[PDB]
RNA sequence: AGGAAUUCCCAGUAAGUGCGGGUCAUAAGCUUGCGUUGAUUAAGUCCCUGCCCUUUACACACCGCCCGUCGC
């Protein structure tokens, strides 16, 4: 009956659009989809956006390490690297470096989450090559 | 070598089906006159005090599983065990709206106060909203995850509230089709749900003694409203709740268990509440003298009082109350409908016109008027043309029965060793014999007017004569196992018996001596006959098979399916050599002895059928089923052709392209529009995606172009649209959204009309505003990323140092490279 | 087996 | 100079022409070799008529869950 009752929160949360307090329970109740559909509405709306971190400060401690090893998932595809990415921003700014060490399963999560950031940085470089056209065609403006 | 179509004439013997509820209807004005009950897939209405079935209202195939009556009482709704709903005008008897939304058995229906709205539950795991007055399907509602139980609507805030199979208690937001709160109190089924005192209290009844309630106060946070344990009452039924209703407008609630007796409570409320609470403070204050929130407390559990109960002779199916003394109405298993009032006392009872149990033997009298059927502790008799009950015996009970002769008398058999005479007039029981040892299976009537045969559970079989009417034996055959069934040759030559083991014997009639054995059936033969002509007989077993004998020799001349189970009942045609079967695969089936062929199928029961009857004269058939009903089928004129009725039961987008330019055009579109409507102030699509911006509308479409067909899709795309997408991509990179496939849409426009682009002057704004988002955003994301690649690499580098500490060095290197080997493929 | 089984 | 319908055909191919053989089967107003002259259009889509398959070797790069019913 505890999941059932914690479910029928989630949904009325979802229903009434507010994403910032259904962040913490979907998290707890271990939906890593869910919560990866909140993060992606969230930065959609502009004002949830800037308070996206300050929301993240105020999660408990096993809330962060179930959030960080849901992290390795997403930026394994590219088309959900980017909040992937907004997330373990919000991590290795805010939290000490000593703590993230204190984080359970961190050897294992950092294994997987190097690689794929590599690739990404790599994409987004050419990108940045490609983006140069634009000064090009201002020159050659009449 | 034509034949003739049988058709379903009419439907007796039913008074109301066990499945069902009953309700009361408004006819001319009287209330409490007329009720209405369901039947095997009909419904009949009934007046108590006649007697008499007012008007039948017709059914389709399907069973009636539940009613509901309109609120304004014109209409009535009939929910089916297909699925379907169909709502029937009372002062017409025909109903033409059809409702099917529904994939199983119909549970409950229930109206709103107006009559606008109509709620509808299933076993399925659905709740579908209908307009009545549109004669459509409003929405579909899937919360619940068993079978539903009752559905109620609330008339201040337009809430819906449901019960399941399932533990729990569902609210609804009707005009948001949202669940926003569930309860889970119960351990077990919810079966009952009532709402009382203005919508202020809740009563639930589960598979247990108490009996909860709750209040329910109007606005994990609650939403909407809130509801709090009051208390509990309790139940003198140990058993579960099988129904709670409450009467229209009224103070009665009603309990009912499996039990038969039959529970009421009565609540205190308005004026009667604080009289009484004034009432116990004096009398508190009394025994002060003669010596609170004690009292406030005793108020609150005495909220609801238990007036005396109503007992019944049997369990009750469904029941009814109306409040004008106290009417109410009950069903029971026996098809037999009793009204009781209390303010308790037995009105009127309509028991007449059905028996209180299966039928289990079906006769016919020498002439077609008259129809015999007898069951458990009852024998009635039908006129075939009335159809109404002429008189009624009592019996010990029934197995077999003949119509002797005389058309005065009646013998029938029992389970019991004893045979029993009456005649129509008397009404009474001439005498009884003690016939047979054990039970008595089956008796044959000679053709000559003397005489019958009796054959049962004891091994022997009697020969006994007509003597007021007595009977007495002439001579007994001894056998070995017990007889099931005898089938008597239309000559006085032969005689046939069937046995527990598989073989059907043969003996003369004149001295008792073997002629024949017929065997071959993996089970024992229940059924037998014999044709006119007496060179045919027919055996059916329990095993599903039917078989074809000649009498000369014993030869078989067919084998035949017939049914999907084992076989009833079997029975000639008396002219032709044409023969009516019956089996537990809820059919009737008759074939042609001569050609081995299936002519016909009769679908009207819904049960296993006990037995059948044929008629003299061939045209009329009567059978009986496991549900309480007997049915009528009469011979047609129309002809009917086999091959013909063997066919019968055989029969029974836009490219990625097209798709841009028209999400550009209808963006263009509401621009113009929303800037007429503001200068005001001094789509279909739009709402379909949800409301959002018509900008918003068109980077969906970008999304969902696959990516394959992305650049052909561009570069077939005009040049007179470029000038727009170019400021609505600027719109985009700005918001940070989906920036990475903007940005490779944008760069192949720019290089593909590079020449174009630089002549126009118009687009010199645009590429200013694109410089400085572009490479700005794609700055910032790329910075992001690049954070995090130093931030990681610092945690990398602090744990290669804790394990140089570690380094049984030898040991731990080797796990360490152990753990760091993957294994590919690779061909060498 | 018994014929209550099958025919009652 | 042969209607309506219908059949066949992409390079030494369609079409015309001559000259031989009768070869252990088939072949007589037929059958098969050999040479000479030698073209028009087309090198691509699933729109109609259909056919064959599929929808669970981790370089870079790209991409990121086919659906429904009845039985056990
Ligand atoms: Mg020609
Ligand atoms: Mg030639």
């Amino acid at each position: 009956e505890e999941q059932v009752v914690r479910q029928q929160e989630l949904d009325n949360l979802l229903h009434e659009k507010r994403y910032l307090r259904a962040l913490g329970l979907a998290i707890s109740l271990d939906r890593p989809h869910t919560v990866l559909t909140v993060i992606q509405a969230i930065r959609r709306d502009p004002e949830a956006c800037e308070k996206l971190e300050a929301t993240m400060l105020r999660l408990r401690r096993d809330q962060k390490e179930a959030l960080l090893r849901f992290c390795v998932t997403w930026n394994t595809n590219s088309r959900h690297c980017h909040e992937a990415q907004a997330v373990l921003g919000v991590l290795l700014r805010r939290e000490a470096p000593e703590e993230l060490l204190a984080y359970e399963g961190v050897r294992a999560a950092l294994e997987a989450l190097l690689p794929y950031t590599e690739r990404h940085f790599q994409r987004l470089s050419r990108t940045l090559q490609a983006a140069a056209f634009l000064d090009f065609l201002w020159h050659n403006m009449k | 070598k034509q034949y003739l179509r049988y058709v379903a004439s009419a439907v007796f013997g039913v008074i109301g089906s066990q499945k069902g509820n009953i309700v009361f209807v408004t006819l001319r004005g009287e209330k409490g006159r007329y009720v209405a009950v369901p039947a095997c897939e009909h419904v009949f209405i009934w007046d108590l005090r006649k007697g008499e079935k007012i008007l039948i209202l017709q059914g389709l195939k399907q069973e009636v599983t539940c009613l509901c009556p309109s609120p304004d009482g014109l209409h009535l709704a009939v929910g089916y065990e297909d699925g379907s709903i169909r709502i029937f005008s009372l002062l017409s008897g025909e109903g033409n709206v059809t409702f099917n939304g529904h994939k199983a058995a119909i549970t409950t229906l229930k109206y709103d106060q107006l009559g606008g709205r109509l709620a509808s539950g299933s076993k399925d795991t659905d709740i579908i909203v209908w307009d009545v007055i549109n004669e459509s399907g409003l929405y579909r509602l899937k919360g619940h995850k068993d079978a539903i139980t009752q559905a109620l609507f609330l008339r201040e805030k337009n809430l819906l509230v449901t019960s399941g199979k399932d533990t729990m208690v569902k609210w609804w937001d009707l005009d948001t089709q949202h669940c926003f709160k569930t309860m889970v109190g119960h351990r077990t089924e919810v079966w009952g749900l009532v709402l009382l005192s203005e919508e202020k209290r809740l009563i639930t009844g589960a598979s247990d003694s108490e009996l909860r309630v709750w209040d329910i106060a109007y606005l994990p946070e609650d939403r909407i409203l809130s509801c709090r344990k009051a208390g509990s009452i309790m139940r003198e039924g140990r058993d579960r709740v099988v129904n709670l209703a409450v009467d229209k407008t009224g103070r009665i609630l009603a309990c009912h268990g499996t039990d038969s007796v039959l529970e009421l409570f009565c609540i205190l409320s308005k004026k009667e509440i604080q009289k009484k609470m004034d009432k116990k403070m004096k009398k508190a204050r009394k025994k002060a003298k003669l010596h609170p929130e004690v009292n406030v407390e005793m108020s609150l559990q005495d909220e609801i009082q238990r007036v005396t109960n109503i007992k019944t002779s049997a369990k009750i199916k469904s029941f009814d109350l109306i409040h004008s003394e106290l009417k109410a109405v009950f069903l029971l298993q026996n098809n037999l409908v009793e009204l009781y009032s209390l303010n308790p006392v037995r009105t009127s009872r309509i028991t007449i016109g059905g028996h209180r149990s299966d039928v289990r033997t079906l006769s016919f009298s020498s002439d077609n008027i008259a129809v015999l059927s007898a069951a458990a502790d009852s024998i009635k008799i039908w006129n075939r043309s009335t159809l109404q009950c002429i008189r009624t015996m009592t019996c010990e009970y029934a197995l077999c029965s003949f119509f002797v002769p005389g058309d005065r008398q009646v013998v029938i058999g029992t389970k019991t060793g004893k045979l029993q005479l009456y005649d129509l007039a008397s009404g009474n029981l001439l005498e009884t014999i003690d016939a047979h040892d054990g039970a008595l299976w089956s008796m044959s009537l000679s053709p000559d007017q003397r005489g019958f045969v009796t054959g049962g559970a004891d091994k022997s079989v009697k020969f006994w004569d007509f003597e007021r009417l007595s009977v007495k034996q002439t001579r007994t055959l001894q056998l070995d196992e017990d007889v099931l069934c005898v089938s008597y040759s239309p000559n006085q030559k032969l005689l046939a018996v069937s046995l527990l083991d598989c073989t059907v014997k043969i003996f003369y009639v004149d001295t008792l001596k073997f002629f024949l054995s017929l065997y071959g059936h993996k089970l024992p033969v229940i059924c037998m006959d014999i044709s006119h002509d007496g060179a045919l007989i027919a055996t059916g077993s329990a095993d599903r098979n039917v078989k074809i004998w000649g009498l000369d020799f014993g030869d078989c001349h067919k084998s035949l399916f017939a049914h999907d189970d084992s076989v009833m009942y079997l029975q000639f045609v008396p002219k032709s050599h044409l023969f009516f079967t019956a089996g537990k695969d809820h059919k009737i089936k008759q074939w042609d002895a001569d050609k081995f062929e299936h002519i016909q199928t009769l679908e009207g029961h819904h049960q296993e059928i006990w037995c059948l009857a044929v008629s003299p004269s061939g045209d009329y058939v009567v059978s009986s089923s496991h549900d309480k009903s007997l049915r009528l089928w009469e011979r047609t004129r129309e002809p009917l052709i086999l091959e013909e009725e063997r066919e019968m039961e055989r029969e029974a987008t836009v490219k990625a392209a097209e798709r841009i330019m028209e999400a550009i055009e209808l963006y263009r579109e509401e621009t113009a529009k929303m800037k007429e409507h503001k200068a005001i102030c001094k789509n279909p699509i739009l709402m379909a995606y949800g409301s959002i911006s018509p900008s918003a509308y068109v980077l969906e479409i970008f999304k969902g172009i696959k990516s394959s067909e992305l650049e052909e899709s561009l570069l077939v795309l005009p040049f007179s649209y470029v000038p727009d997408i170019l400021k609505l991509f600027n719109e985009f990179i700005q918001l940070g959204s989906d920036v990475e496939l903007i940005c490779r849409c944008l760069f192949f426009l720019l290089r593909i009309h590079f020449g174009q682009i630089t002549s126009n002057q118009m687009l010199v704004p645009v590429i200013e505003k694109l410089r400085e988002t572009t490479i700005s955003k794609v700055s910032q994301v790329r910075d992001v990323i690049g954070f995090n690649m130093a931030g990681l690499d610092y945690l990398k580098r602090e744990c290669e140092a804790k394990s140089e500490v570690m380094f049984s060095h030898l040991e731990e290197k080797k796990r360490k490279r152990k753990k760091r080997e993957k294994l590919i493929l690779t061909l060498t | 087996i018994s014929v209550h089984k099958l025919k009652l």
